[PDB]
RNA sequence: AAAGAGAGUUUGAUCCUGGCUCAGGACGAACGCUGGCGGCGUGCCUAAUACAUGCAAGUCGAACGAACGGAGGUCCAAAGUUAGUGGCGGACGGGUGAGUAACACGUGGGCAACCUGCCUGUAAGUUGGGGAUAACUCCGGGAAACCGGGGCUAAUACCGAAUGAUAGAGUGUGGCGCAUGCCACGCUCUUGAAAGAUGGUUUCGGCUAUCGCUUACAGAUGGGCCCGCGGUGCAUUAGCUAGUUGGUAGGGUAAUGGCCUACCAAGGCAACGAUGCAUAGCCGACCUGAGAGGGUGAUCGGCCACACUGGGACUGAGACACGGCCCAGACUCCUACGGGAGGCAGCAGUAGGGAAUCUUCCGCAAUGGACGAAAGUCUGACGGAGCAACGCCGCGUGUAUGAAGAAGGUUUUCGGAUCGUAAAGUACUGUUGUUAGAGAAGAACAAGGAUAAGAGUAACUGCUUGUCCCUUGACGGUAUCUAACCAGAAAGCCACGGCUAACUACGUGCCAGCAGCCGCGGUAAUACGUAGGUGGCAAGCGUUGUCCGGAUUUAUUGGGCGUAAAGCGCGCGCAGGCGGUCUUUUAAGUCUGAUGUGAAAGCCCCCGGCUUAACCGGGGAGGGUCAUUGGAAACUG
């Protein structure tokens, strides 16, 4: 269980789902329960996140990747699991 | 084979077979031989039942043998007596 | 809010009935003529026929085998950065639609009848022994795949022991349910575990960090089984079945179950279509249609089955396993004739079949996978490039002016009309194109160094979070932009009697021929061939094949049976369909509210992003005789 990152969109287009599937499903095939957008094209990177079931998530044992990581960081999910797993 | 880890695979497959064999075979020998105690008289019977567990028991501690199926043949052969 | 077009054809003329044909839309399409560009997509529908060539699944030295500089001895050299056994992965990812009419799929449930490596959290433990074995080295059989024997050695390899069960039995208490039974707790006895590796500190003993290993309990995930309903042709296919139907015991599996065995009884399914034959993967969905319906399963997403044909098992948490193993069968290949090797329905590619379908290309930069502590390796998944007007969308081949009207074709009632403001001339632009240059996003990182704060500790090392420093592009000098030149380098196809938009002349003479139909051709042809003209479309235009419409031509929506096709020759009647009046009661049908669900993508509505569009993104809506449950009682029951 991991909360991947789903591509779509159009050639030399990408766009991005941050969305929780299984390992052993395709990237764009099967997966579990979508919870955001990522659009890297622009320069100032617009990434919306439901910020509640993703620590749910995150307390359930769903490992990010690395730019899943990078981007809970940034909006402030990764600092507020801490700060749970302390509190 | 025509891939380098399928040769190493089938050579461990060998070994795990005469390994998982031989462990069988010995189980299944403990067992038949309190059943064969346990129909016929009394004797000792019960002497050899727990052993007959125990051929059971470690068999789950070494993974040929589901933890339900030891239960189940416990249990089972534990009403002969 | 939605809401449906007809025409020709039986007759000397009519009106009905009825069939046939045409006018529209859509292809994974094919063929003919033709052909400028850009963006986004699609491309063996036939032989699940046979396969050259290369690549598609490997990785861990933190568990056991390297060159150099270089201790030491003008010569050789000790320690320091690189095969295999073992662990994990190969069951994912990728490809085909053969088989299958069935719990395979869709939808909705049940499991008090179940399993689950890795991932997360918690509670305990990682204490002591042994015997080996590859690798390596000798002896042989060897044509070669490779076989045996002797000796030697490691481990996170293997096997006992100490201790630990919510595992088996025996019991008790309490609370409970959907029959079998479920839950909390207590008592006695019998069984079942482990492995260490990289560092820190300390005294060095110890202690400690990270990754590890054993047992138990939850979560998450992925599977297993059972059930109600739903989706095809034939009755010129009427009986089928015997482990079949049920029970009593037993075996087996993770689990229930004739799943299997012995015994007992003769059952079970079927006109609400059993059994059999034929065809066919299923769905979200696609085409058409006013809608109801009808046809199909191309691309993409979900489930299922298969891997040359047939059978079987091992290892493993998970396989009866595309690139794993054994046997038989057909085919291809090597042989020293004893015996061996192989499976493109993986990515490219070859032969054959076809009316018909593509490069034997680049890269792990991005996303995602497997291994590892990490760097990192692999990834024909994937990100990209090449071919084909195969489809949708977008742009161009110039623009304004230029006359009773250049010149020349076509006709002429030979005065003229027509091509036609169309030309030349005139003034202008460069979307394309040529030449020369500037030239992005896609990039987040991971790791490495400092930091600041936490938990843990005797202290550290390390761990978690936050802030900075440095590094990374196949596409690719690609999109894009800037300047100079140029009307120059860029238009074709079908049709013209009616259906249906658009006519003149010549040639031919029931010949040549045209044709979807009415039908044209025998000397004055708007229908045959050509020329001029005109109409439609446009880098496309025509022809063919398949589906829907028109077709009310299977009529529930929406037809009929005196004479056009259509009432059995008549009766008695089983099953089935329907049923006079009033009252009380039930909620099966009926109507309605709430909960859960009907994935994503697709149609539709509103917003946006690409210079517009195609295309892409966000939100919303739609879709069920669906399960739980609360309501009303007019109507049918
Ligand atoms: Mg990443
Ligand atoms: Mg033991
Ligand atoms: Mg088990
Ligand atoms: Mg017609
Ligand atoms: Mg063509
Ligand atoms: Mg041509
Ligand atoms: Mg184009
Ligand atoms: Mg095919
Ligand atoms: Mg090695
Ligand atoms: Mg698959
Ligand atoms: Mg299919
Ligand atoms: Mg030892
Ligand atoms: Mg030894
Ligand atoms: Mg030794
Ligand atoms: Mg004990
Ligand atoms: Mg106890
Ligand atoms: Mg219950
Ligand atoms: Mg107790
Ligand atoms: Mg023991
Ligand atoms: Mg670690
Ligand atoms: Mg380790
Ligand atoms: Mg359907
Ligand atoms: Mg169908
Ligand atoms: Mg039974
Ligand atoms: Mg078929
Ligand atoms: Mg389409
Ligand atoms: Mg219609
Ligand atoms: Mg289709
Ligand atoms: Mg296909
Ligand atoms: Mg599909
Ligand atoms: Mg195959
Ligand atoms: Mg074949
Ligand atoms: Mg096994
Ligand atoms: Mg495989
Ligand atoms: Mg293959
Ligand atoms: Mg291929
Ligand atoms: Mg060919
Ligand atoms: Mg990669
Ligand atoms: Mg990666
Ligand atoms: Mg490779
Ligand atoms: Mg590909
Ligand atoms: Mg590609
Ligand atoms: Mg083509
Ligand atoms: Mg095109
Ligand atoms: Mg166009
Ligand atoms: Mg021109
Ligand atoms: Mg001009
Ligand atoms: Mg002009
Ligand atoms: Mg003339
Ligand atoms: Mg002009
Ligand atoms: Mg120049
Ligand atoms: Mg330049
Ligand atoms: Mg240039
Ligand atoms: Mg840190
Ligand atoms: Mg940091
Ligand atoms: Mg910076
Ligand atoms: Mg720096
Ligand atoms: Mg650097
Ligand atoms: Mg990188
Ligand atoms: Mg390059
Ligand atoms: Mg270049
Ligand atoms: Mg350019
Ligand atoms: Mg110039
Ligand atoms: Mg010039
Ligand atoms: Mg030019
Ligand atoms: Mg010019
Ligand atoms: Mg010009
Ligand atoms: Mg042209
Ligand atoms: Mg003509
Ligand atoms: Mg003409
Ligand atoms: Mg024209
Ligand atoms: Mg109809
Ligand atoms: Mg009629
Ligand atoms: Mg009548
Ligand atoms: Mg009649
Ligand atoms: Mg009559
Ligand atoms: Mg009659
Ligand atoms: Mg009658
Ligand atoms: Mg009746
Ligand atoms: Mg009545
Ligand atoms: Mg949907
Ligand atoms: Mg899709
Ligand atoms: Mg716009
Ligand atoms: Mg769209
Ligand atoms: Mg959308
Ligand atoms: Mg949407
Ligand atoms: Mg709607
Ligand atoms: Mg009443």
């Amino acid at each position: 269980v991991k909360i991947r990152l789903k591509r779509m969109g159009s050639k030399k287009k990408p766009f991005y789902r941050i969305v929780v599937a299984d390992s052993r499903f395709p990237r764009d095939g099967r997966s579990i329960e979508t919870i955001g957008t990522y659009n890297p094209l622009l320069d100032p990177v617009e990434v919306k996140i439901d910020e509640e079931a993703t620590l749910k998530w995150m307390h359930n044992g769903a490992k990010p990747s690395d730019t899943v990581r990078n981007l809970l960081s940034r909006e402030g999910i990764m600092e507020k699991f801490h700060n749970q797993k302390l509190g | 084979p025509n891939i380098k880890s399928a040769i190493k695979r089938v050579k461990t497959a060998e070994t795990r077979n005469s390994r998982n064999a031989s462990q069988r075979s010995a189980m299944r020998t403990a067992i038949k031989k309190f059943d064969e105690a346990a129909a016929n008289n009394a004797d000792n019977a019960k002497d050899l039942y727990v052993e007959a567990s125990k051929k059971l028991d470690s068999a789950v501690s070494k993974g040929l043998i589901h933890k339900n199926n030891a239960a189940r043949n416990k249990s089972r052969l534990a009403a002969k007596l």
